[PDB]
């Protein structure tokens, strides 16, 4: 009965643990997702930007070169790089989540593993520990 | 989904006091803008248009009027701010950008659902999403309970929504116990009635003594007759002039927003009792009806833009259920061997039938093409009936004893909400076992697939009988229903057993028994929950009796129609005569007694529209201190994914009919965000600063605009009675607790703030689940309201907490109370952190020193023996003099009750509670009012008849208690997650024992935890 329920009292320390981190590691892999549905729309947003910013320096650019601006055409030209390097930056920074929320998930479904083949474990202990069933040494070996 | 956090940006609680914001024009150039974090929509929009006059083609740019910005939130919403005021900070974008758009849609319109979906915590555009015929239907039918409401609420005008926005605070019982009678002078109460003088606050009194019963009028009335009486007016043109007058006035309490605008005794209304209880004489306002009727603001109510069949009875046919395959479970092939879909089908908790397991396959290809026959014949499908599945992985390495366990589970309702019998495939993502669940099946578990569509995904199929199968409708079941044995013996066992508490056994014999007198069962109606148990509902036969048994049983008093509600009790009809129970008998004050349970049961019902959630709807919509609390109820779980669209869905119809209360409700939802994003930051990125710097810090905080905006002029959550004007800055603080609570506290802007309290004080508290403080709070509160209908004078102090969120709540602070230690810590240590016994009455001897003394200790006592009972009926252990409170008049109360039941040693399976009560000496030194042998005075042995008497009061109310605990299940509480959970109320109550045992045990009890 004090080897069974120290087996018993691990294990079910064990379990606990692990389904912290399980339910912790849920979490976190919700708002990855969250934030990844957050990047898209963000994404959606910004190149909707660069389509109608392509139509309205279509007529200007068109302008500015017989006007001879040319420095107003590099004006246009670098904002609209600076767009590409915001959406570039952007697009990384989705795509690393994307990769961190793989590990994570792939993670998460080794914790669910774990305790799923701990989890009938745990039982059988109670059950071999309650066989032990049918003071001071009582709620000692019930390590205390 | 929801937002993560309360940050003011994806991943950064504070943004810089200045921030770089990227501006995308229309004219397709980006702008990068530094802006405040503070600034508004308005500011923003001003400067960079500014700033784009020195960009490209910014000639083609229109006015800043005729443009608005759009933006991507922290809930991935591509939301539209036409409400320009709002600052930056505040409006939880995910990154720091906002595009420049023409606004589209009506202002007024889109400005109210964005309200709606911030005071939700969940983007309203999502129900505009869901393709689910059952919630669209849901979304609009619900309307017709709202308009209805509203119309209710404007049929009276103005007065009817002068009870919706500031309904009597009445007891439910205008009789006063006798003891509560003499602590009258003969019946009659002295009340000081105010009157302000304009323009200097000038307060004018008029003190009055009258009777407890007077109704508003009569005491408006009195007071005008001490007004007129010095004006030499005719004995007739007085009369002539109270008559007219009296109607034409109100009385406020002076401090808060409670008025008595209904015909109830003075003694009935919970402001005048209480000052009956406490000895103090109510101080309230006179007002005239006008100046009321014009704070009152019109209540707009706008219609959203949204706004061959074979019967069951004829299937010849078994039923039978497909299980396909699973998609994946999560399993070591070395350690599992097979897994296999174990089934079966339930009303209930209750199976109809043997359960049924497919055949088993290999852990890594969850494929079983098997068709499962049950034991029920398809028209012996009660409507309730739901499969209850899940996937269960067997290893044997144990020798040829199997190891079972349960990895993934999903129920089912076998009718949709059109009461048609499911066909066809299905695809049910299922849900984790919860932590602890040991059990293969989870019948008392959320019903439906699971929103995470990532989780393993089981395929089923139904059957399909050529034609669309319907529930027959309830004339037919009548009538295919249509078609003196009583002695003493039985009439004596029928009370007998209806008197068993809810979690007792109910023998197969005594099933039998019940149904074949099911007749003399409507002679006795409070035994309907143990015959409704006794039913074959696995047989159409017995369930039609009982069905016409029920069309016609006797209404049952509301804490036991309730029961009826709770998991136990699936069947639409059942609930339907409960929800008319309550229609006929919840008076509004037991419904807010009973709120809690009655949002809790909503997650057993089988659909979102049910009678249940209409009644609760229509209520909160016609009775605005029962709709606040409906709210937070509602949102402090909405955290929880389980019932997170039945709540949203619902708290949506709130607040679309709820009138200018919502614009309240956004003010203390926001004030509570910027509490839990600042109490974030102190318990994560500054949790290793000292005390200093976080004070620091958090007057740094506080001080900042967007702050002082949002965290001054709304109602207190916990009752919005109170009003919270400006903060006293120097006194809120961080306190010492490691979870780093908030306390708080404001102005009272009321005129009369000095009568009653001009501070209120809030302990803000993120960290920790309340929901087990709240409802031992509400259990106290029940416990003392029996004790006085028995005459039992027990003063408890049910202080208000409210969980508002996951593990984030508000409590109430009592004034001028202190813990047992504090009032220790007077002259000196003694030992290894303990202190003196002697020290406690010593300290009260001085606070309530003469005549008062007596009073004092006797209110001790009595307040004492109360809890006394309470934490042990409960099971609340660990009192000690850091959670027991003393006010300085001498009232003592308890704190703290974050875990009950007995649920801290169910893992060592020793049932034996022998913690000497610590503080047994130093409390009965003030019992004894100082005497050296404490134990051998007679006041001890009235303390000792208290208990006795409270206890037995309380073993005699066992029903509802196990009820209430009963109706929390599904909440996901840890210590009440099932029914063993709340038997160790039977086990304190000694419910399987006698009166005469049960005393006895108690007395053995107490002596075990006697002297500490
Ligand atoms: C003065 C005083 C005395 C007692 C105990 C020691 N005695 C009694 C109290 C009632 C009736 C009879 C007796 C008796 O022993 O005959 C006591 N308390 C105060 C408490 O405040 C709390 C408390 N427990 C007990 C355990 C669960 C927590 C609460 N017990
Ligand atoms: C109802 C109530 N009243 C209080 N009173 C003071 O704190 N007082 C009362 C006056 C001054 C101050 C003090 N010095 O002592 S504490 C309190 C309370 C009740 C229940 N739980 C709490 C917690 C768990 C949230 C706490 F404290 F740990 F955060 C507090």
């Amino acid at each position: 009965l004090h080897e069974y329920n120290t087996q018993f009292q691990e294990k079910s320390r064990e379990y606990d643990r692990l389904y912290e981190e399980y339910t912790r590691t849920s979490q976190e892999i919700q708002m990855k997702r969250t934030a990844i549905e957050a990047f898209n729309e963000t994404i959606k947003i910004f190149e909707e930007q660069c389509q109608t910013q392509e139509r309205y320096s279509k007529e200007y650019i068109e302008k500015f070169k017989r006007e001879g601006n040319e420095k107003e055409i590099q004006r246009i030209m670098h904002n609209y790089d600076k767009l590409k390097s915001r959406i570039s930056e952007i697009i990384d920074s989705r795509r690393r989540l994307e990769e961190d929320l793989k590990k994570q998930a792939a993670e998460y479904r080794e914790i669910d593993k774990r305790m799923n083949s701990i989890k009938p474990d745990l039982i059988q202990l109670r059950k071999t520990r309650d066989q032990y069933l049918m003071q001071k040494k009582l709620n000692e070996w019930l390590g205390n | 989904p929801p937002r993560p956090s309360s940050g003011e940006l994806w991943g950064i609680h504070l943004m810089p006091p200045r921030i770089l914001v990227e501006c995308l024009l229309p004219n397709g150039m980006i702008v990068t803008l530094e802006c405040l974090r503070e600034a508004t929509l308005i500011t923003i929009k001003h400067e960079l248009f500014k700033e784009a006059r020195k960009y490209p083609l910014h000639q083609l740019l229109q006015d800043e009027s005729s443009y608005i910005f759009v933006s991507v939130t922290q809930e991935a919403e591509r939301e539209e701010f036409f409400d320009e005021t709002r600052r930056l900070c505040d409006l939880r974008l995910f990154q720091p950008f906002l595009k420049v758009i023409e606004p589209v849609g009506n202002r007024e319109e889109k400005i109210l659902n964005r309200e709606i979906g911030f005071a939700i915590g969940m983007p309203v555009c999502e129900f505009d999403m869901v393709k689910d015929p059952e919630v669209q239907d849901f979304r609009r039918n619900i309307l017709n309970v709202c308009k209805e409401a509203v119309d209710l609420r404007d049929l009276n005008s103005p007065h009817s929504r002068a009870m919706y926005v500031y309904p009597p605070n009445v007891e439910s019982s205008p009789e006063l116990p006798k003891h509560i009678y003499n602590k009258l002078d003969k019946g009659q109460i002295i009340v000081v009635i105010w009157v302000i003088v304009s323009p200097n606050n000038d307060k004018q009194k008029y003190t009055l003594k009258i009777n407890h019963d007077c109704v508003p009028e009569q005491v408006i009335a009195e007071a005008i007759r001490k007004k007129t009486r010095s004006m030499l007016l005719s004995s007739e043109q007085l009369k002539l002039c109270v008559l007219e007058y009296q109607g034409k006035y109100i009385l406020k309490v002076c401090g808060c927003d409670e008025y008595f605008l209904e015909k109830y005794p003075l003694s009935q209304y919970k402001y005048i009792r209480s000052c009956i209880m406490l000895g103090r004489m109510p101080n309230l306002m006179l007002m005239a009806k006008e100046s009321l009727y014009s704070q009152l603001p019109m209540d707009c109510f706008t219609m959203p833009s949204y706004s061959s069949t074979k019967s069951l009875w004829v299937i010849n046919s078994a039923l039978r259920i497909k299980i396909l395959c699973a998609t994946y479970v999560n399993v070591n092939i070395r350690d599992i061997d097979k897994i296999y879909v174990r089934t079966g089908i339930y009303h209930g908790g209750e199976p109809l039938c043997d359960n049924v397991n497919t055949q088993r396959v290999p852990c890594s290809n969850p494929r079983w093409n098997e068709w499962l026959n049950y034991d029920i014949y398809i028209p012996d499908l009660p409507r309730a009936a739901r499969l209850c599945l899940s996937i269960c992985s067997v290893k044997g390495r144990k020798g040829a004893k199997e190891e079972h366990c349960p990895l993934a589970w999903g129920n089912i309702n076998l009718f949709d909400y059109t009461d048609t019998l499911v066909s066809g495939k299905m695809a049910l993502n299922l849900w984790p076992v919860p932590h602890g669940l040991e059990d293969l099946l989870n019948p008392i578990g959320v019903t439906g697939s699971n929103p995470n569509k990532e989780t393993p995904c089981l395929e089923l199929e139904f059957d399909w009988f050529s034609s669309v199968v319907k529930f027959p409708d309830m004339s037919v079941i009548e009538e295919h229903a249509n078609w003196n044995e009583l002695r003493e013996n039985d009439k004596e066992q029928l009370k007998a057993i209806s008197t068993r508490d809810p979690l007792s056994e109910i023998t197969e014999q005594e099933k039998d028994f019940l149904w074949s007198h099911r007749h003399y069962c409507v002679t006795i109606p409070e035994i309907l929950p143990k015959l409704l148990l006794s039913v074959k509902w696995n047989s159409r036969d017995e369930v039609a009796q009982m069905y016409c048994l029920v069309k016609d049983w006797p209404p049952i008093k509301p804490e036991q129609a309730m029961e009826l509600l709770d998991c136990n009790y699936p069947d639409p009809m059942v609930r339907g005569f409960a929800v008319r129970c309550l229609e006929k008998y919840l008076t509004d004050d037991k419904l807010s007694q009973y709120l809690i349970q009655l949002v809790q049961v909503l997650k057993y019902e089988q659909y979102l529209d049910n009678l249940l959630v209409r009644f609760l709807l229509k209520k909160a919509l016609t009775n605005q201190r029962i709709g606040h609390f409906f709210f937070w109820h509602l949102k402090s779980e909405m955290h929880n994914k389980t019932v997170s669209q039945r709540f949203g869905l619902l708290l949506e119809s709130y607040c679309r009919a709820c009138g200018m209360y919502l614009k309240h409700l956004n003010r203390q939802v926001e004030a509570m965000e910027k509490l839990i994003n600042l109490t974030d930051i102190l318990k994560q990125e500054k949790k290793d600063e000292t005390q200093k710097v976080q004070m620091k810090f958090l007057v740094e905080q506080m001080r900042r605009p967007d702050f002082m905006d949002a965290l001054q002029g709304f109602l207190s959550p916990l009752n919005p009675a109170h009003q919270l004007g400006n903060l006293r800055l120097e006194e809120c603080r961080i306190m010492s607790s490691a979870k780093r609570p908030l306390w708080l506290n404001w102005e009272n802007p009321d005129i009369m703030s000095e009568l009653l309290f001009q501070n209120n004080e809030i302990i803000f508290k993120n960290g920790d689940d309340l929901r087990q403080d709240m409802l031992t709070l509400q259990i106290i509160r029940i416990m003392e309201n029996i004790w006085q209908n028995q005459g039992l004078d027990l003063r408890m102090l049910p202080y208000g907490c409210l969980s508002i969120g996951d593990c984030v709540g508000l409590i109430e602070v009592v004034r001028n109370s202190h813990t047992i230690m504090q009032i220790q810590c007077k002259g000196g240590l003694k030992g290894a952190l303990q202190f003196n016994s002697h020290t406690l009455h010593q300290w009260l001897k001085d606070k309530n020193k003469g005549e008062i003394y007596d009073a004092a200790i006797d209110l001790f006592t009595r307040s004492c023996a109360g809890y006394c009972v309470a934490t042990f009926i409960l099971g609340i252990g660990d009192r000690h003099n850091s959670n027991i409170m003393v006010k300085d008049d001498g009232q003592l109360f308890h704190i703290d009750f974050g875990h009950f039941l007995d649920h801290k040693k169910k893992k060592f399976g020793y049932k034996r509670e022998r913690v000497p009560f610590v503080l047994t000496q130093d409390f009965l030194i003030v019992i004894s009012k100082g005497a050296q042998e404490c134990t051998k005075t007679r006041e001890f042995e009235r303390f000792q008849e208290m208990c006795y008497k409270a206890y037995l009061a309380i073993r005699q109310h066992a029903n509802l208690f196990i009820n209430l605990f009963s109706m929390m299940l599904g909440s996901g509480m840890p210590e009440l997650q099932s029914f063993d959970d709340i038997a160790y109320i039977r086990k304190t109550l000694a419910l399987d024992k006698t009166e005469q045992e049960a005393l006895e045990y108690f007395m053995k009890q107490m002596n075990d935890a006697r002297h500490g």
